C-alpha cells in the first residue's frame, strides 16, 4: 500500500532517531549552575581560584562535572534573560561586605529574585566576601554600624555559637547582625519550597568546591524525600 | 532653552489628540451589531509531532504547506513533514540557547539566532548531501528576538538593544539601522507586498517604520504593560496586539486609533501569541492557563476554546492555504489542529 | 491422613 | 536631542485623515467578500481534507 | 452447615473490594500519568500482580462449599501454579520497591549513574522468571485425592519428610529474607534523614508497613509447622479456626495497594483529572 | 566528489572474484549503493541494491546464491564478492548513489566501471531503434505494461543519456522534474503507460542512447533504447 520510496524514507526517519535519542541521553549527566553578582565583588577572583557573548566555565570535582553561567550585561532589568533557567540546581549569589554605603540598596535586590513569579523552586547560596576589610574597618574605629543602621545598639550578641571569637567580639557582632539582616528576607515567606544557606568566605579560600558539593547534595536530597511522599 | 521645545511639543500633542478626538464619529460594534453569529466550533486533534527532549521556544511553516522547522534548547533544529509524521533533517548547534527560527520563502535557506549576539544563516541544497553553515552576521550588543527574509539576500533582524537592522547577506554589512526606542522590543511583523514593516517594545508602545526611506511614521499607544506578540491584518490595513494585562487589541492604520478591545472578566493569565485565519472571521489567541482561545473578529465574543496541552504555549502559526493550524508548549510536544 | 496441609482441608 | 524630537513629532503632526465608519465598512465588505472561501469557518467534507 | 456458609460470604466479600481498588488505581495510572516517574512501573506491576492474585478465590471457595471438588481434575493444576507464581511474585516486587527507595534516599547523585529507565523493564523480567522457577515443584505434583465415601479435593502432596522439606523452604522464603532487608533498609533511612520537626511522619510509615505484613501471614506459617509437628484431632471449631487463616493470608492483597498509592500526592491530584 | 572501481580478470567458469569500489569527496555513511551491468551489445541490466546501516539487502532473481555485496564505512570501501562464473558474466560493471526523502533526486552520480570477459515483472517498451538526423524538436515515445501511478500522486519514471564513450548520466526524474546542470530546452510529459520526452532547438554533443526507466517496484527493468545519428 505504501511504495518503497516512503518505507526507506522511514528508515532514514527512524534511524536519525535512535541516534537522537543516544546523543540525548549524555546529557543529564552534568550539573548546571548560575551566577549573579554586582561590581566591586570579586567573581572573577574566585573563578580563577576554582579553575586552577556568555562566558561559561565548567570544572570537575569527585568525578562530577559542573558547569557555570555568567552573563555580561547593563541592563539592570532582567526580564526574559531570567525567563530561560529554570532548570539550574543552585543561583551562587555574592556581595560585598566592605563598602558600608552599598548594603541597604544590595538587600532591596535580593528581594526580587526571592520573589520573582518564574524562581519559586530555585534555592539561593548567599557568599560574603572581603572579611579581611571588614576587620579591618571595624579595627580602627573610623566608621561606626549607628551612622548608617541605628538598630545596632540595642542589639546583643546571640549565644552558643562561637565560631572564632578570639579576634573580638565586635567582629562577631557585625558578623551575626549582618547574616541576621540577609536571613530575614528569606525566612520572611519561605514557605518550605526553597531555603538559603549563609556562608563566610574570603580572598584566599580555596575550599568552596566542597562547600558547593555538600550543598548540592542536600538539596538533591531534599527533593528526592519530597519527591517519595515521605515527608 | 527646552521649556520652548517641550512647549511645542505639548501643543503638539494636544492639537494630535483634538483632532483624533473630532475625527471618531461611532463605534465599530454598533454598526456590526446586525452580523449573523458564526455559532459554536469545534476541533479536534489530528497528528501529534514528538521526539524533542526540552521545552519549545519556536515554529514557522514553510510556504508548501507541507514542511516546518522546530527548535528547541537541547541544541538541535529539527525538519518536519507533516503529512506522514517523518523526519528530513536534523541540525546540530554551536550555542545552546535559541529563541527564534526562520525559514525561506524558497527553500533553501535557514536562518537561526538565539541569546549569543550571533545569527547564522544554514544552507539545504548542497552537493556531498550534508548542511553546513554560511555565514554569520554579528554586530549587535544584545540578544537576539525576531528575524525575518525579505528575499534570498536581504533580511530584518531586531535585537534586545532597542535596534533594528537590515542587513545584506552577500556582503556582509548593515545598509541600514532604526532608532526611536526606550526599552528593549521583543516582536516583528512583515507586510504582504514587503514595503512597510511594524515592530513593539516593552515601553507599551507601536511604531510603523518603512523600509524604502528608513525612518518613523506613526507611533501608537494604547497599552500599559509588555507587548508579547503582534500580527499584521491580511488586507493591509490592521493590526493586532497582545499584552500582559489580559487584553488583546486591534489598531487601525488609517485612523490611528483603536477599534475594539478583546478582555474577559476570568481570564488573568498573560498572553504569549495571536493569529489570523485567512478570510480573518476568526482570531487564534495562546494563554499562558494551558489552553488557547479564538474569538470573533468581528463581535468581540468568545466561540471556542483549544485545550488538551500540559503546559503553557510558546508559539502557534496558521498554514497559508488555511488547512490547518499547529501549535507548540513547553511540554516537548507540538500538535497539529485542523 | 488428618492433614491440614497448604490452602485446602483433605480428609483420609 | 530635543530639537530632533520636536522636530520629528512636526514631521509626524502633518498627516491625512479618513472616517473611521468608512473603514469599517471596507474592512466588513471586505471580511464578508471571502466568507466561502474559508476552510477553517465552514466545514469541509471528508474527502477535501488532506490530513483526515 | 451454616459455618461454611459464612466461609463463602466472607470470602466472597473481600473479592469485589479488591477488584475495584486495582481496577481503580490500573485505570488512573494508564489513563493520564502516562509512566512519567520511575516509581509508576512499579506501582503498575505490583498492581497487576495484585490483581491475578485476587483473581483465584471462587474455585477455592467452592470447595468448601460443596465438599467434593466438581471441576475434576483437569483445572486445579493450573489454579494452584497460577496462585503460586501471583503469591511468589508480590514479595518480590514488594522487596525491590523497598531496595529502590533505600538506594535512592541515601545515595543522592552516585544512584543516579546506576539508575536508568532501562533496567526497570530489566529488574521486573527477572522476578517474574524466578518466580516462575520456583513454583515449579508445585506444578509437578498436582493431582486429586478421593475417598470412595463421596470424598474428592484436590491436594498437593504424594504418597511425611516432605511435608516438613516443603514447608522449611516456604517458610526460609517467606519471612527471613523480605523482611530483614525491609527493616535494615528502613532502618537506615529513618537513621540518615535524622542526621541531616516531620520525623513523627516518617515512623509512622514504617508503623504501617510491618505491621500489617506482620499481621496477615504469620499465624498461617505456624499452624501448617504444628500439622508436622504433633498428630492433631480434628475438631469443627478448629475447622472454623482454620478457615479464618486462609482469608488472613489474602488479607494483604487488598489492603496493599492504598498504602502505596492512594496516599501519594501526585498520584491524587492526577486521579481527579481521569 | 569521485567514485573508482577496481578488479576485472579473464577467468575459467567455475572460479571466483572480488570487485572493489572506493569513494572520495563526500559523505558515504549515509547514501545507498546500487550495482549495474552492461553486455558488450546489449542493454543495461540491474544487479543488486544495499541500502544505508544494511538493514536490507536486494538481489537479482537470476543471480541469487552465488554474489554477496559488503562495504566498509571506515575505510569507505564497496566490494562485491561473485563465484561460480558462467559465460553469461561477461559485462561491464557501474555503480552508482542515491538518496531517498522528500524532494531528493536520486540516481544521481555514475562513476567508472570494470570489464570482465569469461572463457509478474513489469516489462516496458520503446518503439523507434534508432532516428537519423540542427534546430529542429524531437520526442521520443516509450510505453509500459502497467499504469505508473500511485495514491499519493507522483508518477516514477526517469531518463537517462549516454554519450558514445562516456558514462550515463541524469536528465529528468518523476516525469516532470529537471535535473541540475543542463540546458533549459529538454522537457518530458505524458500520461499512464504513454510517455514522451520532447527536445527542441537541438544542438552539436548531444547524439547518444536514451533510456526511460520505472522505479515503482523491485526489480528494476530497463528499455531497449533509440539512438540519434547525425
Ligand atoms: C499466569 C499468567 C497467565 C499471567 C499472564 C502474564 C501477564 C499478565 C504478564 C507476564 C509478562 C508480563 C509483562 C512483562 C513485563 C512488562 C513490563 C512492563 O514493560 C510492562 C508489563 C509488562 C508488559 C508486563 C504486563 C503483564 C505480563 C504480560
Amino acid at each position: 500500500t505504501v511504495s518503497a520510496e516512503d518505507k526507506a524514507a522511514a528508515e532514514r526517519s527512524k534511524m536519525i532517531d535512535k541516534n537522537l535519542r543516544e546523543d540525548g541521553e549524555k546529557a543529564r549527566r552534568t550539573l548546571r549552575l548560575l551566577l549573579l553578582g554586582a561590581d566591586n565583588s570579586g567573581k572573577s577572583t574566585i573563578v580563577k581560584q576554582m579553575r586552577i557573548g556568555i562566558f561559561e566555565t565548567k570544572f570537575q570535582v569527585d568525578k562530577v562535572n559542573f558547569h557555570m553561567f555568567d552573563v555580561g550585561g547593563q541592563r539592570d532589568e532582567r526580564r526574559k534573560w531570567i525567563q530561560c533557567f529554570n532548570d539550574v540546581t543552585a543561583i551562587i549569589f555574592v556581595v560585598d561586605s566592605s563598602d558600608y554605603n552599598r548594603l541597604q540598596e544590595a538587600l532591596n535586590d535580593f528581594k526580587s529574585i526571592w520573589n520573582n513569579r518564574w524562581l519559586r523552586t530555585i534555592s539561593v547560596i548567599l557568599f560574603l566576601n572581603k572579611q579581611d576589610l571588614l576587620a579591618e574597618k571595624v579595627l580602627a574605629g573610623k566608621s561606626k554600624i549607628e551612622d548608617y543602621f541605628p538598630e545596632f545598639a540595642r542589639y546583643t550578641t546571640p549565644e552558643d555559637a562561637t565560631p572564632e571569637p578570639g579576634e573580638d567580639p565586635r567582629v562577631t557582632r557585625a558578623k551575626y547582625f549582618i547574616r541576621k539582616e540577609f536571613v530575614d528576607i528569606s525566612t520572611a515567606s519561605g514557605d518550605g519550597r526553597h531555603i538559603c544557606y549563609p556562608h563566610f568566605t574570603c580572598a584566599v579560600d580555596t575550599e568552596n568546591a566542597r562547600r558547593i558539593f555538600n550543598d548540592c547534595k542536600d538539596i538533591i536530597l531534599q527533593m528526592n524525600l519530597r519527591e517519595y511522599n515521605l515527608v | 532653552e527646552l521649556d520652548q521645545l517641550r512647549q511645542e511639543a505639548e501643543q503638539l500633542k494636544n492639537q494630535i489628540r483634538d483632532a483624533r478626538k473630532a475625527c471618531a464619529d461611532a463605534t465599530l460594534s454598533q454598526i456590526t451589531n446586525n452580523i449573523d453569529p458564526v455559532g459554536r466550533i469545534q476541533m479536534r486533534t489530528r497528528r501529534t509531532l514528538r521526539g524533542h527532549l526540552a521545552k519549545i521556544y519556536a515554529m514557522h511553516w514553510g510556504t508548501d504547506s507541507r514542511l516546518l522547522v522546530s527548535a528547541s534548547q537541547d541544541g538541535k533544529l529539527i525538519i518536519w513533514d507533516s503529512y506522514t509524521t517523518n523526519k528530513v533533517h536534523a541540525i546540530p548547534l554551536r550555542s545552546s540557547w535559541v529563541m527564534t527560527c526562520a525559514y525561506a520563502p524558497s527553500g533553501n535557506y535557514v536562518a537561526c539566532g538565539g541569546l549569543d549576539n550571533i545569527c547564522s544563516i544554514y544552507n539545504l541544497k548542497t552537493r556531498e548531501g550534508n548542511v553546513r553553515v554560511s555565514r554569520e552576521l554579528a554586530g549587535h550588543t544584545g540578544y537576539l528576538s525576531c528575524c525575518r527574509f525579505l528575499d534570498d539576500n536581504q533580511i530584518v533582524t531586531s535585537s534586545g538593544d532597542t535596534t533594528c537592522a537590515l542587513w545584506d547577506i552577500e556582503t556582509g554589512q548593515q545598509t541600514t539601522t532604526f532608532t526611536g526606542h526606550t526599552g528593549d522590543v521583543m516582536s516583528l511583523s512583515l507586510a504582504p507586498d514587503t514595503r512597510l514593516f511594524v515592530s513593539g517594545a516593552c515601553d507599551a508602545s507601536a511604531k510603523l517604520w518603512d523600509v524604502r526611506e528608513g525612518m518613523c511614521r506613526q507611533t501608537f499607544t494604547g497599552h500599559e504593560s509588555d507587548i508579547n506578540a503582534i500580527c499584521f491584518f491580511p488586507n493591509g490595513n490592521a493590526f493586532a496586539t497582545g499584552s500582559d494585562d489580559a487584553t488583546c487589541r486591534l489598531f487601525d492604520l488609517r485612523a490611528d486609533q483603536e477599534l475594539m478591545t478583546y478582555s474577559h472578566d476570568n481570564i488573568i493569565c498573560g498572553i504569549t501569541s495571536v493569529s489570523f485565519s485567512k478570510s480573518g472571521r476568526l482570531l487564534l489567541a495562546g494563554y499562558d492557563d494551558f489552553n488557547c482561545n479564538v474569538w470573533d473578529a468581528l463581535k468581540a465574543d468568545r466561540a471556542g476554546v483549544l485545550a488538551g496541552h500540559d503546559n503553557r504555549v510558546s508559539c502557534l502559526g496558521v498554514t497559508d492555504d488555511g488547512m490547518a493550524v499547529a501549535t507548540g508548549s513547553w511540554d516537548s510536544f507540538l500538535k497539529i489542529w485542523n | 491422613c488428618k492433614n491440614f496441609f497448604w490452602k485446602t482441608f483433605t480428609s483420609c | 536631542q530635543a530639537r530632533k524630537l520636536v522636530e520629528q513629532l512636526k514631521m509626524e503632526a502633518n498627516i491625512d485623515r479618513i472616517k473611521v465608519s468608512k473603514a469599517a465598512a471596507d474592512l466588513m465588505a471586505y471580511c464578508e467578500a471571502h466568507a466561502k472561501e474559508d476552510p477553517l469557518l465552514t466545514p469541509v467534507p471528508a474527502s477535501e481534507n488532506p490530513f483526515r | 452447615l451454616t459455618s461454611n456458609a459464612v466461609l463463602t460470604f466472607i470470602y466472597f466479600v473481600v473479592c469485589i473490594i479488591g477488584l475495584c481498588g486495582n481496577t481503580l488505581v490500573i485505570y488512573v495510572i494508564l489513563r493520564y500519568a502516562k509512566m512519567k516517574t520511575i516509581t509508576n512501573i512499579y506501582i503498575l506491576n505490583l498492581a497487576i500482580a495484585d490483581e491475578l492474585f485476587m483473581l483465584g478465590l471462587p474455585f477455592l471457595a467452592m470447595q468448601v462449599a460443596l465438599v467434593h471438588w466438581p471441576f475434576g481434575k483437569a483445572i486445579c493444576r493450573v489454579v494452584m501454579t497460577v496462585d503460586g507464581i501471583n503469591q511468589f511474585t508480590s514479595i518480590f516486587c514488594l522487596t525491590v520497591m523497598s531496595i529502590d527507595r533505600y538506594l535512592a534516599v541515601v545515595h543522592p547523585i552516585k544512584s543516579a549513574k546506576w539508575r536508568r529507565p532501562r533496567t526497570a523493564k530489566m529488574i521486573t523480567m527477572a522476578v517474574w522468571g524466578v518466580s516462575l522457577l520456583v513454583i515449579l515443584p508445585i506444578m509437578i505434583y498436582a493431582g486429586l485425592r478421593s475417598n470412595q465415601w463421596g470424598r474428592s479435593s484436590c491436594t498437593i502432596n504424594w504418597p511425611g519428610a516432605w511435608y516438613t522439606g516443603f514447608i522449611i523452604y516456604t517458610f526460609i522464603l517467606g519471612f527471613l529474607v523480605p523482611l530483614t532487608i525491609i527493616c535494615l533498609c528502613y532502618l537506615f533511612i529513618i537513621i540518615k534523614v535524622k542526621s541531616s520537626k516531620s520525623e513523627k511522619k516518617v515512623t509512622r510509615m514504617v508503623s504501617i508497613v510491618v505491621a500489617v505484613f506482620i499481621f496477615c501471614w504469620l499465624p498461617f506459617y505456624i499452624f501448617n509447622v504444628s500439622s508436622v509437628s504433633m498428630a492433631i484431632s480434628p475438631t469443627p471449631a478448629l475447622k472454623g479456626m482454620f478457615d479464618f487463616v486462609v482469608v488472613l493470608t489474602y488479607a494483604n492483597s487488598c489492603a496493599n495497594p492504598i498504602l502505596y498509592a492512594f496516599l501519594s500526592d501526585n498520584f491524587k491530584k492526577s486521579f481527579q483529572n481521569v | 566528489v569521485q567514485l573508482v572501481e577496481s578488479g576485472g580478470g579473464l577467468v575459467q567458469p567455475g572460479g571466483s572474484r572480488k570487485l572493489s569500489c572506493s569513494a572520495s569527496g563526500f559523505a558515504f555513511s549515509s547514501f545507498g549503493m546500487h550495482w549495474v551491468r552492461q553486455a558488450p551489445e546489449k542493454g543495461l541490466e540491474w544487479v543488486a541494491y544495499i541500502s544505508s546501516g544494511s538493514g536490507t539487502i536486494y538481489y537479482a532473481d537470476t543471480v541469487k546464491g552465488r554474489f554477496t555485496i559488503s562495504r566498509d564505512d571506515p575505510k569507505n570501501t564497496l566490494f562485491l564478492q561473485m563465484t561460480s562464473l558462467r559465460s553469461e558474466d561477461t559485462a561491464m560493471y557501474y555503480c552508482v548513489r542515491s538518496i531517498y526523502y522528500y524532494g531528493s533526486s536520486p540516481f544521481d552520480f555514475w562513476g567508472q566501471g570494470t570489464t570482465l570477459t569469461v572463457s509478474s515483472d513489469i516489462v516496458m517498451t520503446q518503439a523507434t531503434s534508432s532516428v537519423p538526423v540542427p534546430g529542429e524538436s524531437v520526442s521520443i515515445s516509450c510505453r509500459s505494461s502497467k499504469s505508473l501511478l500511485h495514491s499519493n500522486g507522483n508518477t516514477y519514471l526517469y531518463w537517462f543519456l549516454q554519450r558514445p564513450g562516456q558514462s550515463p548520466q541524469l536528465l529528468i526524474y518523476r516525469m516532470s522534474n529537471l535535473a541540475s546542470g543542463v540546458p533549459e530546452r529538454f522537457s518530458g510529459s505524458g500520461s499512464g503507460t504513454a510517455f514522451t520526452l520532447t527536445i527542441s532547438r537541438l544542438e552539436a554533443e548531444d547524439v547518444g542512447v536514451y533510456y526511460c526507466m520505472q522505479h515503482l517496484e523491485y526489480p528494476l527493468t530497463f528499455g531497449a533504447g533509440t539512438k540519434l545519428e547525425l
